[PDB]
RNA sequence: CUGGCGGUGCUUCAUAUCCCUCUAGAGGAGCCUGUUCUGUAAUCGAUAAACCCCGAUCAACCUCACCACCUCUUGCUCAGCCUAUAUACCGCCAUCUUCAGCAAACCCUGAUGAAGGCUACAAAGUAAGCGCAAGUACCCACGUAAAGACGUUAGGUCAAGGUGUAGCCCAUGAGGUGGCAAGAAAUGGGCUACAUUUUCUACCCCAGAAACGAUAGCCCUUAUGAAAUAAGGGUCGAAGGUGGAUUUAGCA
C-alpha cells in the first residue's frame, strides 16, 4: 500500500539486508587481517560474493517515508519535512519548532 | 547592526583628573559603559602615529 | 456598559470560587496567589505577558466602552459634547481661562496613560498644543494653586543606579582583607584574588605577570589599574583563568584585577575607573555563519543570476 | 511571498477560529503545543511513529466527525493511550454522539491494542477570535 | 443547558474531589472563569467556554497542592520504613561502599520499553569485602583506569553483560576465580621490572 | 496508500482554480448492509443484532445516488427574471 | 491504605541522582515545584542549579522542492533541573516514581533519574 | 480623470550606501561541482533577480520511473501513471519589501464625468479590520531570533499528495545485469598552490635562507560488499608565474 515503487524497492532491500548479518560481519572481520594467508581471505570473499543480489545493505537508500523523497530527509524522523514542517509551524512537536533563540 | 544602541564606549582619559566640570563628570558617570579593546589599548604606549602605522601594517588581524 | 458590569460580576464570582474552593480560604488573597496558581496548575508553556492567563479586574485590562452620557430624552448633560472629546476641550478651555485670569492679574505623562485613565482618542498635534499650553502656563509667571494643579500630572521621573559601591572584600583569614572578583570579555572568564597592602609581586597561580605577558601592550593593560591608582607594587594576586585565548583572557584578567582593587580603593578612584570602562564587559562575539548565506557574512555569489 | 500558517488578509470579515488565528512562530509566545511526545527531545527516540500516529488519528477523528469540529484537535499522551481534546460542534444528537464515540473507542482498542479514549467539549457556535 | 457540577457547584467544595482522575481541562465543568487568549488592539482574551490554549496546556488541575498533600498522607502506607541509616552517605560508604549505578528514562506512546537506559558498572571494593588480601599487589594495577591520585574509588568495572543481578553474580564468580588463581601466583607477580613500580618490590 | 490522503476543501479549491459535503454518504446508517439496536430500528424499545444482504445495501446506495441526482436536478430549476427594456439587462427592472 | 509490610530484604538507594530535562521554563518550573512539594511532604532535601540550553540546531532548505537561497532555523532546547534525593526505601522510591509518572507532562519535562543500588555481598 | 513612462524640472534622504577613502578572492593552470547536449541502450525541471555545490548536504549498483535482454493481467494498493498538462490549483517558496500604507461601513466636492478629499495660528473628511507598529524568546526589553502587508513577474514545482480535458487496458507502467560520473562546442563556483613570515625550524611573540602544489593513477575499495567516489598502507615530494575595466560584503 505504498505510493511509489521505490518504497517497495527500499523495503525489500532493507528486509533482505537485515535477514543475514552475522555471516556478513564475520566475513568483513576476516577480510581485513594480516593473520592467515590470502587463501582463506579469498575463500571468504568468494563465499560472501556467492550470496544473492538485493540482500545487501549497500543498496539501501535512505529516502523519506511519504513517497520516497531523499531531499533533506532526517533519518531520526524518517519521514521527510513535508508534514513535519507543517507540524513545526503549527506546534504539534514538543520542542522542535522555529529557533527563537 | 552588531552594536547595541544601549551600550556605549568609555572615556580612558585620566591624566586631567588629578586636581560645570562636576556636571560633565556626573553625565559621563550616567552612561552605559563598555569595556576597552586590546588592539587599540589607549595606555601609556598608545602613540597615535605609531598606533596607526601598526594598524595599517596589521595583516590577518595580528596587531 | 452592561457588559462591563457583567464581566465585573463574573470576575467577582471567579474570585469567590478560587478563594472558597481552593485552600486559600481568605477572600483577601492578593494577585501573588493567582500568579502562583497560574505558574503551577496552568503551565502555559509560553512567555507572553498578554496571551498568558490574566484574570484580574476588567477595568484594568478592558478598553472600557464609555456608557451613554445621557439617559432618555437626549440632551447631553455636558455642555461641550458637539466638540468631540468633551474632556480634552473642557480642560483646554479651563487652561485658557486660567491663563486669561493670570494675565489680567498683571516629566509629563504619555498618551497611553491618558487614554487608559479616560477613553478619548488623541493625536500628535493635539498633544503638542497641550504641551505648549502647559509650558506657557508654567513659564508665564502665575500664582501657586494653578501651578501646583498643573505639576500634579508631572509625577516621578525615576532616577536610580549611578555610582558604584565597594565589592565583597571579605574581612576574614587576616586583617588584610582580600577580595575575589571575576572578569568576562567575549566568551572569556578569569577570577582574580588580589590581596591588600603588601609590596612583593603580582603572582598568577605561582607565575608572575612578567612571566605571563611577554608583550608590552599586555603589560600596559595589566598595569592600567595600578598605573591609575599609582600603587605599583603593593598587592599580591593569585588569579586563575578558564577559557578564551590571548587578548580575551588578558581583558578578563584586567577586569578581575580592577574589580578586586576597587574593592579596597578610594571611592573617587573607583568611579574614575568605572568611567574608564575597565570594570564591565563588552558583548562582542565572533560572527555567526548565516544559514541563508555561504560564508560567515558574504551572501551567495551569483544568487542574482 | 511565504504563506505557511499565517493567513493572508483580504477583507475584515474572515470568521477565523482561535487556534487558526495564530502565526506559526508563536509556539513559544502566544500559541501553545497541540500534540506532545518525547520524540522531539535532545535526544529521545520514538518520534517518527508518534508523529505518524498523531497525523493519522487527527484525520480519523476529523472524518468520523464530519463538520462537528469547531476547531483543530489537541492531542495528548497519558499512559498507553492518546487523549484527544476537541471542541465538538453541536450538530448530531447526544445518542448518536455516544454511539459513535463508543464504536470508535472499541474499534481503536481492538485495532491498535491501545485504548485511545478521547474527550469532547460541545459548543454550538464556533469560537471566532478575529475578523481577518 | 445548565451542565452538571459546573457553575451551580456548591462553593467551598473539596477541590481534590473535583479532579480525582487525570483528565483534560473540560471548560464545561470548571467554576474558575480563566481569561485565556491573546488580546487584540481593541479586544479581550476569548472566554473559557472554548479556548484551545487551555487544552494545549498539559493540565495540572488534578492533584492540586492540597490534593497532593492528601494523596501523600493517604499513600504514606504501602511502603517500608527505612532504619536510621544516617544521611550524608558516610556510614553507607564506611560499611558497604558498593555502588552500582542504574538509570531509567521516560517515553510517551504505545511502547514503554527503553533498553537504552541500561548503563551499569561493577563498583565493588576489594579491601572492604576482605577475601583476597594477596591481591593488593595485583588488582592495584591489573585493572584499567584506576589507581586514582588523591581519592580512592576501587571499581572492577566489567560491563560486558547488560543485566544487573547477573552482573553481581559474575562479579562474585570473578572474585572467587581471582582468589583461586592468585593464591597460586603466576610468574611476574613479585619479580616486576626495573622501570615500572606502582609498589616497591625488589630488585632495584 | 495513506500518505496520499488529506482534506477535501483544499482539493475542491484546487479543482476549481479561481486565481490569476457528506450528505449522500450518511454517517449514521452503516454503509454495509447491517441492522443494529441503535438506529434503523425502534429506538431502544426490536433491539437486536441482525444483518442485511449485500443486495439491500447496493439498493440503498442506488437510492442515495438517486437522491443526489434529484438534488442536482433541483439545482437546475429555472427562475423568472423580468427583462428590463433590453433583453437580459437591468434596464427598466424593479 | 494498608502498609502490607513483609519481612523480606529490600534495596536501599545510595544518593539518588535525579535530573529533569525540559524545553520551556514554565512547564519546567511547574514540574520542579510539584517535585519539591512532594519531596517536602516525604521529607527529603534537594539542590538546583542554572545550566545553559543545548543548541542542537538543524537547518534545511526553505522550500520543499527547488530553491536553496534561504534556509530555515529549527532547534530544540533543554534545561537541566537537578533534584537529587538521598536515602529512600525501595517501596518508597517506587511509590514516588508511580506518583510522578501518573501525571508526567508528555514530551516536555523529561525526567532523568539515576539510581545507585548496593546489592548485599556473599 | 486614474495609472505607466520620461538621458523629466525643483526639494530632502542613502551611512557599506549611490560616489569622494580602505580590505581578502574571480578576470593565470589542475581536481570536485552544475547546465544545453554531440557518445548513448542512458530521466534532466528551472535553463537575468524567480535555476544548478538545486536531487547533489556526493552518479560502483543503490541515485535512474532510459533502452540491449525477460516479465504481467487483477495493475502490493479497488494500481502505475516521473505519458502531456504547474501559462488550470490547492500547498510551498523568491525579488521589489533598503516599504507604510492597504480597506469594509459613511459624509462632502466636482452645474452630480471618468474621479478627488492634505494644509493644527487648521479650508471635509470619521475610519472598526490587516501590517509597519506593537508584542515575545536565549544572556534583559538590547545583540541574535519571528513577521516584511495589497500586488507585477500567467515567477518555478505534476518533481511530496489529488488535480479541468486525453490515453496506455493485455501497457506510454514498474520490476531482475549493464551502463550515463571524459567534454562536438560555451562556462560560473569549492580546494591545490601563483614565492620570502609561500617551505623549513627553537625560545610557547629573543632570527634567516634555495629570492613552494601526488592535481589523477595502480590493489587491499576506505565507508560497505553480488560487483568500486576524494583512498588509511609501496613509484609524481618537480613543473604554476597576483592578472586591464568590472566585481562580493564590510562603520569595527
Ligand atoms: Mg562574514
Ligand atoms: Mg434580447
Ligand atoms: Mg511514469
Ligand atoms: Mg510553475
Ligand atoms: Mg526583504
Ligand atoms: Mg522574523
Ligand atoms: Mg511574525
Ligand atoms: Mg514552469
Amino acid at each position: 500500500h505504498y505510493v511509489d515503487w521505490r518504497m517497495w524497492r527500499d523495503v525489500k532491500r532493507r528486509k533482505m539486508a537485515y535477514e543475514y548479518a552475522d555471516e556478513r560481519l564475520r566475513i568483513n572481520s576476516l577480510r581485513k587481517n594480516t593473520i592467515l594467508p590470502k587463501i582463506l581471505q579469498d575463500v571468504a570473499d568468494e563465499e560472501i560474493a556467492a550470496l544473492p543480489r538485493d540482500s545487501c545493505p549497500v543498496r539501501i537508500r535512505n529516502r523519506c517515508v511519504m513517497t520516497s523523497r531523499p531531499r533533506g530527509v532526517k533519518r531520526r524522523w524518517r519521514l521527510s519535512r513535508i508534514v513535519f514542517r507543517h507540524l513545526a509551524d503549527h506546534g504539534q512537536l514538543s520542542g522542535i519548532q522555529r529557533a527563537t533563540w | 547592526s552588531r552594536y547595541s544602541p544601549e551600550f556605549k564606549d568609555p572615556l580612558i582619559d585620566k591624566e586631567y583628573y588629578r586636581k560645570e566640570e562636576k556636571y560633565v563628570r556626573e553625565l559621563k558617570k550616567t552612561q552605559l559603559i563598555k569595556a576597552a579593546p586590546a588592539g587599540k589599548t589607549s595606555s601609556v604606549f598608545e602613540d597615535p602615529v605609531i598606533s596607526k602605522f601598526t594598524n595599517m601594517m596589521m595583516i590577518g588581524g595580528n596587531k | 456598559e452592561d457588559f462591563i458590569k457583567k464581566q465585573i460580576e463574573e470576575f467577582n464570582i471567579g474570585k469567590r470560587h478560587l478563594a472558597n474552593m481552593m485552600g486559600e480560604d481568605p477572600e483577601t488573597f492578593t494577585q501573588e496567589d493567582i500568579d502562583r496558581a497560574i505558574a503551577y496548575l496552568f503551565p502555559s508553556g509560553l512567555f507572553e505577558k498578554r496571551a498568558r492567563p490574566v484574570m484580574k479586574h476588567p477595568e484594568q485590562i478592558f478598553p472600557r466602552q464609555r456608557a451613554i452620557q445621557w439617559g432618555e430624552d437626549g440632551r447631553p448633560f455636558h455642555y461641550l459634547f458637539y466638540t468631540g472629546k468633551q474632556s480634552y476641550y473642557s480642560l483646554m478651555h479651563d487652561v485658557y481661562g486660567m491663563l486669561l485670569n493670570l494675565e489680567k492679574h498683571q516629566r509629563w505623562l504619555i498618551k497611553e496613560e491618558l487614554e487608559e485613565m479616560l477613553v478619548e482618542k488623541l493625536s500628535d498635534l493635539d498633544y503638542m498644543q497641550f504641551i505648549r499650553l502647559l509650558e506657557k502656563l508654567l513659564t508665564s509667571q502665575c500664582g501657586a494653586a494653578e501651578e501646583e494643579f498643573v505639576q500634579r500630572f508631572r509625577r516621578s521621573v525615576t532616577l536610580e543606579s549611578k555610582k558604584q559601591l565597594i565589592e565583597p572584600v571579605q574581612y576574614d583569614e587576616q586583617g588584610m582583607a582580600f577580595s575575589k572578583s571575576e572578569g568576562k570579555r567575549k566568551t572569556a572568564k578569569a577570577e582574580a584574588i588580589v590581596y591588600k597592602h603588601g609590596s612583593g609581586r603580582i603572582k598568577v597561580n605561582g607565575i608572575d605577570y612578567q612571566l605571563y605577558f611577554p608583550i608590552t601592550q599586555d603589560r600596559e593593560q595589566l598595569m592600567f589599574p595600578f598605573h591609575f591608582v599609582d600603587r605599583l607594587g603593593k598587592h599580591d594576586v593569585t588569579c586563575t583563568v578558564s577559557g578564551g585565548g590571548r587578548s580575551a583572557q588578558a581583558g578578563a584578567i584586567r577586569l578581575a584585577m580592577a574589580k578586586a582593587l576597587c574593592s579596597f580603593v578610594t571611592e573617587d578612584e573607583v568611579e574614575w575607573m568605572r568611567q574608564a570602562g575597565l570594570l564591565t564587559t563588552d558583548p562582542r562575539v565572533r560572527e555567526r555563519k548565516k544559514p541563508g548565506q555561504e560564508g560567515a557574512r558574504r551572501k551567495f555569489t551569483w544568487k542574482k543570476r | 511571498k511565504n504563506r505557511a500558517a499565517r493567513v493572508r488578509v483580504s477583507k475584515g470579515d474572515k470568521p477565523v477560529t482561535y487556534e487558526e488565528a495564530h502565526a506559526p512562530h508563536y509556539i513559544a509566545h502566544r500559541k501553545g503545543w497541540l500534540s506532545l511526545h518525547t520524540g522531539n527531545l535532545d535526544g529521545e527516540d520514538h518520534a517518527a511513529e508518534r508523529t505518524v500516529e498523531d497525523v493519522f488519528l487527527r484525520k480519523f477523528m476529523w472524518g468520523t466527525f464530519p463538520g462537528c469540529l469547531a476547531d483543530q484537535l489537541v492531542l495528548k499522551r497519558r499512559g498507553n493511550q492518546l487523549e484527544i481534546c476537541a471542541v465538538v460542534l453541536r450538530q448530531l444528537s447526544p445518542h448518536k454522539y455516544y454511539f459513535l464515540v463508543g464504536y470508535s473507542e472499541t474499534l481503536l482498542s481492538y485495532f491498535y491494542k491501545c485504548p485511545v479514549r478521547l474527550h469532547l467539549q460541545t459548543v454550538p457556535s464556533k469560537v471566532v477570535y478575529k475578523y481577518l | 443547558a445548565l451542565p452538571p457540577r459546573t457553575e451551580k457547584m456548591a462553593v467551598d467544595q473539596d477541590w481534590p474531589s473535583v479532579y480525582p482522575v487525570a483528565a483534560p481541562f473540560k471548560p464545561s465543568a470548571v467554576p474558575l472563569p480563566v481569561r485565556m487568549g491573546y488580546p487584540v488592539k481593541k479586544g479581550v482574551p476569548m472566554a473559557k467556554e472554548g479556548n484551545l490554549e487551555l487544552l494545549k496546556i498539559p493540565n495540572f488541575l488534578h492533584l492540586t497542592p492540597v490534593a497532593i498533600k492528601k494523596h501523600c498522607e493517604a499513600l504514606k502506607d504501602f511502603c517500608t520504613e527505612w532504619p536510621a541509616a544516617l544521611d550524608s552517605d558516610e556510614k553507607c560508604e564506611k560499611h558497604f561502599p558498593i555502588e552500582i549505578d542504574s538509570t531509567d528514562y521516560v517515553s510517551s506512546g504505545p511502547s514503554v520499553r527503553n533498553p537504552r537506559a541500561r548503563v551499569v558498572v561493577l563498583r565493588v571494593k576489594l579491601s572492604s569485602l576482605n577475601l583476597d588480601d594477596h591481591a593488593k599487589k595485583k588488582l592495584i594495577k591489573l585493572v584499567g583506569e584506576r589507581y586514582c591520585k588523591t581519592t580512592d574509588v576501587l571499581t572492577i568495572k566489567t560491563d560486558r553483560c547488560p543485566l544487573r543481578r547477573q552482573n553481581y553474580d559474575y562479579a562474585v564468580y570473578l572474585l572467587t576465580v581471582l582468589y583461586h588463581e592468585s593464591w597460586n601466583t603466576e610468574e611476574w607477580e613479585k619479580s616486576k621490572t626495573e622501570a615500572d613500580m606502582e609498589e616497591y618490590i625488589w630488585e632495584n | 496508500s495513506f500518505f496520499t490522503k488529506l482534506t477535501a476543501d483544499e482539493l475542491w479549491k484546487g479543482a476549481l482554480a479561481e486565481t490569476g459535503l457528506n450528505r449522500g454518504q450518511i454517517i449514521g446508517e452503516g454503509r454495509y448492509g447491517f441492522l443494529w439496536p441503535g438506529l434503523n430500528v425502534p429506538l431502544m424499545k426490536v433491539q437486536t443484532i441482525a444483518q442485511r444482504s449485500k443486495e439491500e445495501q447496493e439498493k440503498v446506495e442506488a437510492d442515495m445516488i438517486q437522491q443526489r441526482e434529484e438534488w442536482d436536478r433541483k439545482k437546475k430549476m429555472k427562475v423568472k427574471r423580468e427583462r428590463g427594456w433590453s433583453g437580459n439587462s437591468w434596464g427598466g427592472i424593479s | 491504605p494498608v502498609v502490607t509490610i513483609s519481612d523480606e530484604p529490600d534495596i536501599l538507594y545510595k544518593r539518588l541522582s535525579v535530573l529533569v530535562k525540559g524545553h520551556d521554563k514554565a512547564v519546567l518550573d511547574s514540574y520542579e515545584y510539584f517535585a519539591v512539594l512532594a519531596a517536602k511532604e516525604l521529607g527529603i532535601s534537594i539542590k538546583v542549579h542554572e545550566p545553559p540550553r543545548k543548541i542542537e540546531r538543524f537547518t534545511l532548505l526553505q522550500s520543499v522542492h527547488i530553491y536553496k537561497k534561504h534556509r530555515v532555523q529549527y532547534e530544540m532546547r533543554t534545561l537541566y533541573r537537578c533534584l537529587e534525593l538521598e536515602h529512600l526505601t525501595g517501596s518508597t522510591a517506587d511509590v514516588y516514581l508511580e506518583y510522578i509518572q501518573r501525571n508526567l507532562p508528555e514530551g516536555v519535562a523529561m525526567e532523568v533519574t539515576k539510581t545507585q543500588l548496593e546489592q548485599l555481598p556473599e
